[PDB]
RNA sequence: ACGGAAGGGCACCACCAGGAGUGGAGCCUGCGGCUUAAUUUGACUCAACACGGGGAAACUCACCAGGUCCAGACACAAUAAGGAUUGACAGAUUGAGAGCUCUUUCUUGAUUUUGUGGGUGGUGGUGCAUGGCCGUUCUUAGUUGGUGGAGUGAUUUGUCUGCUUAAUUGCGAUAACGAACGAGACCUUAACCUACUAAAUAGUGGUGCUAGCAUUUGCUGGUUAUCCACUUCUUAGAGGGACUAUCGGUUUCAAGCCGAUGGAAGUUUGAGGCAAUAACAGGUCUGUGAUGCCCUUAGACGUUCUGGGCCGCACGCGCGCUACACUGACGGAGCCAGCGAGUCUAACCUUGGCCGAGAGGUCUUGGUAAUCUUGUGAAACUCCGUCGUGCUGGGGAUAGAGCAUUGUAAUUAUUGCUCUUCAACGAGGAAUUCCUAGUAAGCGCAAGUCAUCAGCUUGCGUUGAUUACGUCCCUGCCCUUUGUACACACC
C-alpha cells in the first residue's frame, strides 16, 4: 500500500562522455522494462569550458598562448516511476565520475 | 549543491588536484600510485592506491584513522561523510608514478645512477609493459648539469596513441648539492589494452586466406 | 659512471631487478585502550574540583 | 599534394598479393572487403588503403607492375 | 612564542581526543575553527611541540597537518597525567 | 663542428605580382636616456621594447622617507616565586584613539627575557650552481636497430644521380633486403545527412483560446502548456561519407601531377592539437613550502603600518589608437551575428516601471543558467536628408567650468556624461612589416585582466577584395660536395 505517482526530472551532468552515456542509456529501459513511459534523453548543448594562457611561465621568448579545454555533459530525463523505486535506481546507477541529481514536480 | 554546475565541476576537479598532491607528499614511502573519488550521494569514497598497504592503515588500522581524519577537517566532513580505503595497485611497475619514485629512494639510497636507472628499466619491462624510458637530468657531483636517458623497448611518441598508452611522471628529488629531476616513460602493450583500441593506428594485420582446391567439376547432394 | 666499468653496473642492475621481482612475487603465498577520550572528562566530571567565592570590600 | 604513405602503400601490394580472387576494381566493394579481410584502425586509413588497391589493380589489368 | 597557559592547554587537549590537527597558513585570522584560540598561537604551537619529535607535519597547498607520533604521545599523556591507554586518536568507532 | 669555397633546393617570419599598412603628425603604451629621497626589477637581432599575462591610487611592491612586531622553532646556561616575563587608562610624545618611548603604578605568574648554539623567513644574490617549465634550431625532416656486402678498426652501405611530395613522402635506380621512433596514421574543431534514436530548458504543422485590416474562405500577430502530430530547422548521441573518385591530359606513361564532370567537401578537405634524436652556459631563484651555495636576520634585506614612487620629462627607439574626409562626417530611419560569462552563505549577470539631457538614480523580478539577463535589435553596413570643398560641419590633442559612478582614499586630474576651448594633421623621406580565399583589409563583440580602469591580448562572428597559383634575384635556413692543425669544435 504504497507507490504513488512521481513528477521526477533527473538531471545527471558530468565529464567523462562515455561512462555518463552508458548510465544514460542504462536507465533509458530500465525503467521500460518495467513499462513506464517516459520523455527519454535530453541532451542541452556540450559545455566548453576555455583557458587561454602564455605557455611560458616568464614572459620570454615568443608570445606563444595556449588554449585550454573541459567539456560537461549534463542530460535531463523526465520519469514516471512509483514511490519506493526511489532509491532503487540510486546506488547502482552510478560510475566514478557522473554527479546525480533528482528533482521533484513542476512548482 | 548551492551552485553552478560548471563551477561545481571545476571545484571538485580542483579538489582532485589538491587531494592527489596531498597524497604523493604524505605517504610516498608506500609507493602511492595515484587516487580517485567516486560519485555517489550516499558516502563520498576515495581509494588510495599505493604499493604496501599495510604500512597504509598502521596498528590495527590507527594510522588510517589519523589519515582519514585529517583529510576530513581540511573540507570539514562531518564525521561519517567520507572515509578511504587502501588498495595495492596491480603490477606497480607498469604506472609510470609508481616507478618515478622507486628511483627517487634508489639515488637518494647511494646507488650509482647508471645502476639504478638501468634496474628500474629492466624491472618495467619484464614487468609487461611494452616500452619504457628514464630521464635523469640535474647535477651529479659536477657542478654542470649533465642528462642521461635510458630506453628499452617500443616507444610512440606522436598523437593520440601519446595519451592512450603512455604513462609519464616527473620527479625532483631534492640532493645535498641541487635538485635531480627523474622523468619516467612507461609504454603500456596496446594489444592488452582491454579498454578501448588496443594497437597503435599503424598497425594494419591481414588475415591471410587458405586451400585453393581445383576445379572439382560439378557436383551436388541432397538432404 | 663511466663506460668502462658499465657492464659491472649492466648485470648489477640486471641483478637488481631480479630481486625487485623476487619479494613483488614472494609477497603472493606469505600468510584495548579500556578508556576514552572524549568521555574521559565525560566520566571524571566529577564535582571536589573547585571552590568559588568572590567580590569582597 | 598527397602521395600515399608506404603503410598504406605497403598494405595494398601485401593483399593484391593473397586476393585478387576477390578484391574487384570498384573502390566500394574493395572498401568493404577490408572492414572483413583486414584489422584496419580507421574508416580514412582504410579508405586510401582500399582506395590504393583499386589503382593497383586497375593497372594489372593493363600489364605488370613492381611488387 | 608567548601565550597564557590557558589557551595552551586548549590546543594541547585537542590534539590528545583527536590526535591530529589542522590549520591554515593565514596569520591575521584571530581565531581558529574547532578551537577556541587565534590561529596563529596554534601554528607554531605546534611546529614547537614538532621540533622536539612529537608531531609530524605538512604543507601540501598552505594547510598545515599535523600528526601526533609514537613517542610525543607520552609527553602530554603526563600534561593532564592521562592513565596509560587512556585514549589516542586510535580507537575504531564501531566496526569502520 | 665550422669556412669569408663549389653544386643543388624549400618559404610571403624571401622575393615576384598586388593588397592593407607602419615609418611623417596628435595621443596610448612599452624600451632607452635624463631627472629623482625613490623614480624597484627581468629582458636588448630574428628569438628584448601592449613581453614578465606587467591595465601599479592602498594592496600589488620588489623602490624611497619614516613607524611597528618576532611569528628568533628546538637544545644548554643564566635570571628567577622576595618574581623570570606580560599588559594598559590618562598625560608628554606620534601621521596615528601604537603604552613605540617616557612620567605615575596598577597588572600579569614561569607562557617570556638575556647569552650562546641552532634554526626561521626574504621578490637579497647567483638562471654561469640546479629542477621544472618555457623559448630557439624547426612555415624543419631528421633518428635508429635486424640479416646481408665493404673495412684490422673507429666506421660505412642500408640512409641513393634523377623524378614526385608539405614530409627520409614515394617512384625509380640500387649490395643491400626487409622494419621501428619522428612525417603519415592519430586526436580536436569547422563543414554533409528529410537515414536511426526525440527533446515545454530546442523547434515546426494543426487546433483550440485570441487580436487587426480586408472581406469571399484570406493576410499579420497574441497565447509558460489549451490540446494533437512531427524532428526539416536546433541540439548531441550512433552510424555513414572521401579514397583525390570518374573520365581525360602529362610523365621512365612509374610515384605523381594537371584539366573537366560529379560532388557537402577534391589546396595534408580548411583550421588546429600532438610531435623523435640532439643542441643553448637562451629566459625563468620576481609563480612555486621546487632548490644547491652565498648574503642578511632584531637599528632586519623578515614582517606589517603611514605616505611617496613605479606615471616622474630638453630627447632617442618600438607595439598601438584616432585622423587628415564627399566610397565622408553628421542626423533621422532601416537594422543582422557569433565565441563567452554569470549570485551561498550571497551581493554575480540583470529584464522590466518610474525619476534624470546625460551620466546615472531608484523600485522589483528571472537566473547556479540551452530555462533569466539575450533575437545580446553590436558595429561597420542599407535607406532619406542637412552640409559643399574652404583645416570646412573632416579632425579631436590640449584646456577651463559642472554633474555622476568605482572605492577606506580619485590631488599628479581611476572611468562615465555635459558645455565650452578646436592644436597638429591636406596621404607621410630613407627605410621596413603582415598576408593568397571567406583569406587580406574594414567592422564591432565576448573572454582574460577587473572594486573602478583596454588604445592590450585571446577567441568570435559581421561586410568582403586586389593580385599570385611562379622563381632563387634579395634575404634566411637546410642538403650535398670540399678544406680543416678546430672536438672546450671559429665565442
Ligand atoms: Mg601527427
Ligand atoms: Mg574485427
Ligand atoms: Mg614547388
Ligand atoms: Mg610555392
Ligand atoms: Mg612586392
Ligand atoms: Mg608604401
Ligand atoms: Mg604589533
Ligand atoms: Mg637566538
Ligand atoms: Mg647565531
Ligand atoms: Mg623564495
Ligand atoms: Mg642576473
Ligand atoms: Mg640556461
Ligand atoms: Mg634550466
Ligand atoms: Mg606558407
Ligand atoms: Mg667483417
Ligand atoms: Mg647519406
Ligand atoms: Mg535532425
Ligand atoms: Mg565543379
Ligand atoms: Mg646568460
Ligand atoms: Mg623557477
Ligand atoms: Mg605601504
Ligand atoms: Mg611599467
Ligand atoms: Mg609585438
Ligand atoms: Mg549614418
Ligand atoms: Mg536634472
Ligand atoms: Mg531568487
Ligand atoms: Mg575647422
Ligand atoms: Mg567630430
Ligand atoms: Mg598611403
Ligand atoms: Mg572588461
Ligand atoms: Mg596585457
Ligand atoms: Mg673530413
Ligand atoms: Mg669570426
Amino acid at each position: 500500500q504504497q507507490q504513488q505517482i512521481i513528477k521526477i526530472r533527473i538531471t545527471l551532468t558530468s565529464t567523462k562522455v562515455k561512462q555518463l552515456e552508458n548510465v544514460s542509456s542504462n536507465i533509458v529501459k530500465n525503467a521500460e522494462q518495467h513499462n513506464l513511459v517516459k520523455k527519454g534523453p535530453v541532451r542541452l548543448p556540450t559545455k566548453v569550458l576555455k583557458i587561454s594562457t602564455r605557455k611560458t611561465p616568464n614572459g620570454e621568448g615568443s608570445k606563444t598562448w595556449e588554449t585550454y579545454e573541459m567539456r560537461i555533459h549534463k542530460r535531463y530525463i523526465d520519469l514516471e516511476a512509483p514511490v519506493q523505486i526511489v532509491k532503487r535506481i540510486t546506488q547502482i546507477t552510478i560510475e566514478p565520475g557522473v554527479d546525480v541529481e533528482v528533482v521533484v514536480a513542476s512548482n | 549543491a548551492l551552485i553552478s554546475k560548471k563551477r561545481k565541476l571545476v571545484a571538485d576537479g580542483v579538489f582532485y588536484a589538491e587531494l592527489n598532491e596531498f597524497f604523493t607528499r604524505e605517504l610516498a614511502e608506500e609507493g602511492y600510485s595515484g587516487v580517485e573519488v567516486r560519485v555517489t550521494p550516499t558516502k563520498t569514497e576515495v581509494i588510495i592506491r599505493a604499493t604496501r598497504t599495510q604500512d597504509v592503515l598502521g596498528e590495527n588500522g590507527r594510522r588510517i584513522n589519523e589519515l582519514t581524519l585529517l583529510v576530513q577537517k581540511r573540507f570539514k566532513y562531518a564525521p561519517g561523510t567520507i572515509v578511504l580505503y587502501a588498495e595495492r595497485v596491480q603490477d606497480r611497475g607498469l604506472s609510470a608514478v609508481a616507478q618515478a619514485e622507486s628511483m627517487k629512494f634508489k639515488l637518494l639510497n647511494g646507488l650509482a645512477i647508471r645502476r639504478a636507472a638501468y634496474g628500474v628499466v629492466r624491472y618495467v619491462m619484464e614487468s609487461g609493459a611494452k616500452g619504457c624510458e628514464v630521464v635523469v637530468s640535474g647535477k651529479l657531483r659536477a657542478a654542470r648539469a649533465k642528462a642521461m636517458k635510458f630506453a628499452d623497448g617500443f616507444l610512440i611518441h606522436s598523437g593520440q596513441p601519446v595519451n592512450d598508452f603512455i604513462d609519464t611522471a616527473t620527479r625532483h628529488v631534492l640532493m645535498r648539492q641541487g635538485v635531480l629531476g627523474i622523468k619516467v616513460k612507461i609504454m603500456r602493450d596496446p594489444a592488452k589494452s582491454r579498454t578501448g583500441p588496443k594497437a597503435l593506428p599503424d598497425a594494419v594485420t591481414i588475415i591471410e586466406p587458405k586451400e585453393e582446391e581445383p576445379i572439382l567439376a560439378p557436383s551436388v547432394k541432397d538432404y | 659512471g663511466d663506460d668502462k666499468k658499465e657492464l659491472s653496473a649492466e648485470k648489477e642492475a640486471q641483478a637488481d631487478a631480479a630481486a625487485e621481482i623476487a619479494e613483488d612475487a614472494a609477497e603472493a603465498e606469505d600468510a584495548a585502550k579500556k578508556v576514552e577520550l572524549d568521555a574521559e572528562r565525560i566520566e571524571t566530571a566529577e564535582k571536589e574540583a573547585y571552590v568559588p567565592a568572590t567580590k569582597v570590600k | 599534394g598527397r602521395v600515399r604513405t608506404k603503410t598504406v602503400k605497403r598494405a595494398s601490394k601485401a593483399l593484391i598479393e593473397r586476393y585478387y580472387p576477390k578484391l574487384t576494381l570498384d573502390f566500394q566493394t574493395n572498401k568493404r572487403l577490408c572492414d572483413e579481410i583486414a584489422t584496419i584502425q580507421s574508416k580514412r586509413l582504410r579508405n586510401k588503403i582500399a582506395g590504393y588497391t583499386t589503382h593497383l589493380m586497375k593497372r594489372i589489368q593493363k600489364g605488370p607492375v613492381r611488387g | 612564542m608567548l601565550m597564557p597557559k590557558e589557551d595552551r592547554n586548549k590546543i594541547h587537549q585537542y590534539l590528545f581526543q583527536e590526535g591530529v590537527v589542522v590549520a591554515k597558513k593565514d596569520f591575521n585570522q584571530a581565531k581558529h575553527e574547532e578551537i577556541d584560540t587565534k590561529n596563529l598561537y596554534v601554528i607554531k604551537a605546534l611546529q614547537s611541540l614538532t621540533s622536539k619529535g612529537y608531531v609530524k607535519t605538512q604543507f601540501s597547498w598552505q594547510y598545515y597537518y599535523y600528526t601526533l607520533t609514537e613517542e610525543g604521545v607520552e609527553y602530554l599523556r603526563e600534561y593532564l597525567n592521562l592513565p596509560e591507554h587512556i585514549v589516542p586518536g586510535t580507537y575504531i568507532q564501531e566496526r569502520n
